[PDB]
């Protein structure tokens, strides 16, 4: 079970961090999504090769750092990568950014 | 070319197959002994899985 916060909080102007923890993060790169309630989960984090949105790898965790929280970004965020056997994928929880 | 000549051949015990094997060692040596000897390269190393995902 991917270990995310289901919600995080931040005030008009500050930065924030969402940590998606677990086991397979020491092996596979991490990809993220933005589902505004009922929308199509927008892809924001990729591995284009071996601006305001990024994610820092750290062992059992990969921390999604968000800079510049306009209220336009209130949504459920989902971390998703792959297990160590490269067969199946699955998603974490769904972090409501307040 | 020779017509009506039946000399008995040998490609295995052929003394030239061994003469050939000896050449690759000396061009080595005479392009080896006058270059950089590297026994200082046996100093302990610190190694790690490289900069990747």
């Amino acid at each position: 079970e991917l270990t995310q916060p289901p919600s995080v909080s931040v005030s008009p102007g500050q930065t924030a961090r969402i940590t998606c923890s677990g086991a397979p993060l020491t092996s596979r790169f991490t990809y993220w999504y933005r589902q505004k309630p009922g929308q199509a989960p927008v892809l924001i984090i990729s591995r284009s090769s071996q601006g305001r949105f990024s994610a820092s790898w750290s062992g059992t965790t990969v921390t999604l750092t968000i800079r510049g929280v306009q209220a336009d970004d209130e949504a459920d965020y989902y971390c998703q990568s792959s297990d160590t056997s490269d067969s199946y994928k699955m998603f974490g929880g769904g972090t409501k950014l307040t | 070319h020779l017509e009506n000549v039946t000399e008995e051949f040998n490609m295995w015990k052929n003394n030239m197959v061994e003469q050939m094997h000896t050449d690759i060692i000396s061009l080595w040596d005479q392009s080896l002994k006058p270059c950089v000897k590297l026994t200082p390269l046996c100093v302990t190393l610190q190694c790690t899985n490289v900069t990747n995902n």
